[PDB]
């Protein structure tokens, strides 16, 4: 909506905003991944000093749940890769709308002569 | 909608009837009344002169060359009606090139009224390639090209034609304009050749402009006929109907072309 | 199929035909009976008068001067037979173009009809070439523009000439419309020049039509077969064929420019 | 800003004075007191030589021709004066290019600065579509293409009337700076030709120069108008602002193109 220079800037911005927004969410996203590493050396380390069976079982249910934890997080980063490629999908749609608007033949309007 | 040629032929008319039509009705509006008088008093004196004076025929030369004089005069300064002739040219253009070749009739249409029809369709023809080349984002440069050509077809045409027209009627309105120094040529024997040489020019330019008018409605319907059948549908070959635009548009070119050659040799060809 | 040519010439032998040689035929029709009982009743009191006062050769120049006038009021009013003299030039057109020149024998045709055939077979190698292109997502444009060039090359060709061969078509029917008030201009000595002039362009635009045909004729088969053996397969370099294209298109433009000069050049030279 | 015309022409300005006037000037101001005093001197030995002994008529004859020679000479010497017709030529542009017939109040402006604002309005609609053909990446071309189109069309046009002002320019130089050779020429019978052909081209290029200023202004103005009006909204037709582009471009170039022989043709017209 409103006038193309306004359309034209709105699109720019867009796209810049996706590009950076794509990388602020990987750089994050991998300093969880090196936390995570973290946390799971940490379990190993309790993994050493079990000492009775039920111990045991409960610490490779808690593995378990951890495995849980990171397959949940692929899932996620597979749902924001889509996303990405909707929202550049979508900024090429509203720059062929804008592009269809100037050149399209319902136009009626031209320079006067006075 | 697609207005050009009213506009500039408008701006053009005001430009000649404010510079060329409205200063010579004030100059001749402004001796008429003096030179009216001047002439009457003269005729007066020196018919006292010669009858009391130098030598003179007064049945005859007196009368019949006084009778010349104010003839000659009484045209020239009927030149003072410009408005009459400027809109007499106005009326011209288009009343021929409404129908007298076209054969389709309208309640009112003006020379540029038509022109600017069929660029219209012309013009929509382009800008709907243009808007199938906005359709296909690559792989739609093609459509662009298409456009482009049937946008300097319709335009290369439509331009040729009006500005001939255009130099017609500027011509033919400061014709008009100098006219009466020209009619009062003939009151002198060795300027005889100055009415010769404005009146052929006029001729000139009026055969122009008939020859234009019929001419080229004549071939600017037809392709805004064309035009306005051409689509980018899947039964009609592009390549047959752009190929078609471009035919149409420069065999009514070099037509358009011939024709000034031909109003300047028949006005010569008219002795005069 | 590509019909250009057809319905414009169709269109403007129409045109032509309601608007000249029609009214020139009915101008003829209304003044035929009365201006022949006229002349004669004239004859016959001039005769009496003459042979009762007034200034007479009785029978050597009586008799000579009738006969001038009227053999020639005969002919101009004869000129009223117009729709034979229009069919004769649009079937002149025709028969030269067919096959005077091109050798190769055609059953029967006209000159638009092969200006369309050769046009047709240019128009669809462009119509190939912007299907190739049309293959070629990114990458093809290319290829549209190779068929725009061929478009131009083949639609320059054609409408030049078209243009040319309609230019002579409206000429010859024009001066074949007034041909009788310079038939007429003979019986005057001092309107003798009219005549002239008037015979003189009607050869200037008959060998006009004549080159045309033939010339015309020829360059637009030999270029439409070039066409129709060109395609964009993996043995035809496709810069050889697109120069080709455009070196017979260029040659056959600039020749088909110098004739109109021959044919005015000899208009000239014969004296009339 | 877009500056062109203003520091092209004064280019040729500088470079037409520096040589053609300059030359002249100082040529004329060297040989001024030699000349004078020589004529002065000769006539005076003339005087004594026919009232002593030459063939002498001595009071009509003698001083009728020393008088002509005189005149002739000082109007030849004149040119000596050569710096205030050239500043009559660069001024005479601009003068009748502003107001004659625009018909809008001037802040005191040039010819080349009129020519200037009207190119740069067209210069900055191609370069908002280039700037459009850079966001859009792909799909982008065809506002290049719409760039090329409104550039070539502004530039031709410009360039054409500029062309001629400038020719009109450096040619009334030329003949500023040649005049006393040929007013000089006025001295004998057999070099009068010589001054007849001097004052038609004079007279050639002096209406040529008013003519191109007077309608070359008023074109482009109307042209830079229409520009300044063109816009890439949503609300407008590309294809119907395009065409009018180019509609009132080539509409500009040929009725300037007619100009030239106009004013050749008035120049031959006038005897001289």
């Amino acid at each position: 909506n409103g006038s193309v220079a306004d359309m034209r800037r709105s699109i720019e911005e867009r796209s810049r905003t996706a590009a950076a927004t794509d990388k602020a969410v990987g750089l994050r996203a991998y300093e969880g991944a090196q936390q995570r590493l973290a946390q799971i050396e940490g379990l190993m380390d309790e993994i050493s000093r079990t000492q009775d069976q039920k111990a045991i079982e409960e610490l490779q249910a808690r593995i378990a749940g951890e495995q849980a934890a990171i397959q949940n997080e692929t899932t996620k980063l597979q749902m924001i890769a889509q996303l990405r490629q909707a929202e550049q999908a979508l900024i090429s749609e509203q720059r062929r709308e804008r592009n269809m608007r100037i050149l399209s033949s319902g136009n009626q309007g031209m320079p006067t002569i006075q | 909608a697609f207005e050009l040629f009213t506009p500039l032929f408008n701006k053009i008319d005001q430009t000649t009837a404010t510079y060329v039509t409205d200063i010579s009705s004030r100059a001749i509006a402004a001796i008429t009344p003096v030179v009216s008088v001047g002439l009457t008093l003269g005729f007066i004196t020196y018919g006292w002169l010669i009858i009391r004076g130098a030598v003179e025929m007064p049945v005859a030369e007196f009368l019949n060359r006084c009778l010349r004089i104010g003839i000659i005069v009484s045209i020239a300064l009927a030149g003072g009606l410009y408005q009459g002739e400027i809109a007499n040219a106005i009326t011209t253009v288009p009343d021929e090139l409404a129908s007298a070749l076209l054969g389709n009739p309208t309640q009112g249409a003006s020379a540029a009224a038509l022109v600017d029809q069929s660029a219209q369709q012309g013009f929509d023809r382009a800008s709907e390639a243009f808007e199938e080349a906005g359709f296909f984002s690559s792989d739609g440069l093609l459509y662009g090209l298409f456009g482009i050509i049937i946008l300097l077809a319709t335009g290369l045409l439509a331009a040729i034609g009006g500005a001939f027209l255009l130099l017609a009627k500027i011509a033919l309105a400061l014709l008009a304009g100098l006219g009466p120094l020209f009619i009062l040529a003939l009151i002198w024997q060795p300027t005889h050749r100055f009415f010769d040489q404005w009146a052929q020019q006029v001729l000139n330019y009026g055969l122009l402009i008939v020859l234009f008018a019929a001419v080229f409605g004549l071939l600017m319907q037809i392709f805004g006929s064309y035009m306005a059948d051409l689509r980018f549908d899947g039964a009609q070959n592009v390549a047959y109907a752009i190929g078609g635009s471009v035919i149409l548009s420069i065999v009514s070119i070099v037509l358009l072309m011939q024709l000034p050659s031909i109003a300047s040799g028949l006005a010569g060809g008219i002795g005069l």
